[PDB]
């Protein structure tokens, strides 16, 4: 999913950019996971980025 | 998707 970001609680917004985990496919703004740029973002998805609950669940 | 993402 897309069009809500659990993490904000909702108020979605295009003009901040976003990122996905590799296990759900949910996506998520850069700043409400302390991502600094769209370069930081593709260093975190290089990494094989992971949503809130793959934290506990499946780290890296 | 392709694991980053920005409108446009
Ligand atoms: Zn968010
Ligand atoms: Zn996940």
């Amino acid at each position: 999913s897309l069009v809500t970001c659990p993490i904000c609680h909702a108020p979605y917004v295009e003009e901040d950019l976003l990122i996905q985990c590799r296990h759900c496919e949910r996506w998520m703004h850069a700043g409400c996971e302390s991502l600094f740029t769209e370069d930081d973002v593709e260093q975190a998805a290089d990494e094989g980025f992971d949503c809130v609950s793959c934290q506990p669940y499946v780290v890296k | 998707k392709g694991g980053a993402k920005r409108h446009r």
